[PDB]
């Protein structure tokens, strides 16, 4: 968009800017849906929005999941094969005790 | 002030106006009320 400033116009920037208004928009209140999780409880409050009904959400936010969820899929392949859970913040829900 | 103005060329200046009023933006004769 600065590149062609030096033509473009407020009329014209609506429809340049109309779709980055939305992914913006789920961003911006993804974050706020989330706020003092941390750990799976996280994992699984982005997940709550994951079924946003429309095509052009229920595909980005399952693609977040998809990586937030990459952490949790650790523990469980490790807490699985091995046996050896190691997370000095409390995040994986099998708690050990000394 | 389009009283004062010439007829077949303040219809260049509505059609301009009248250009931003269908994409929701306010225009500076054509104006909307409160709903």
């Amino acid at each position: 968009l600065h590149s062609q400033l030096q033509s473009l116009t407020l009329r014209r920037l609506l429809v340049w800017t109309y779709d980055p208004k939305i992914r913006l928009k789920t961003l911006a209140a993804l974050v706020d849906h989330c706020q003092g999780r941390k750990g799976g409880e996280l994992a699984s409050a982005v997940h709550a929005y994951t079924k946003t009904g429309d095509p052009y959400m229920r595909s980005l936010v399952q693609h977040i999941l998809s990586l937030v969820s990459h952490p949790v899929l650790s523990f469980l392949y490790r807490w699985i094969y091995d046996g050896e859970l190691e997370d000095t913040y409390h995040e994986f829900f099998v708690a050990s005790d000394p | 002030l389009p009283g004062t103005l010439p007829l077949a060329s303040q219809e260049s200046a509505v059609v301009e106006d009248l250009l931003y009023v269908l994409v929701g933006v306010d225009g500076r004769y054509v104006s909307a009320q409160p709903l």
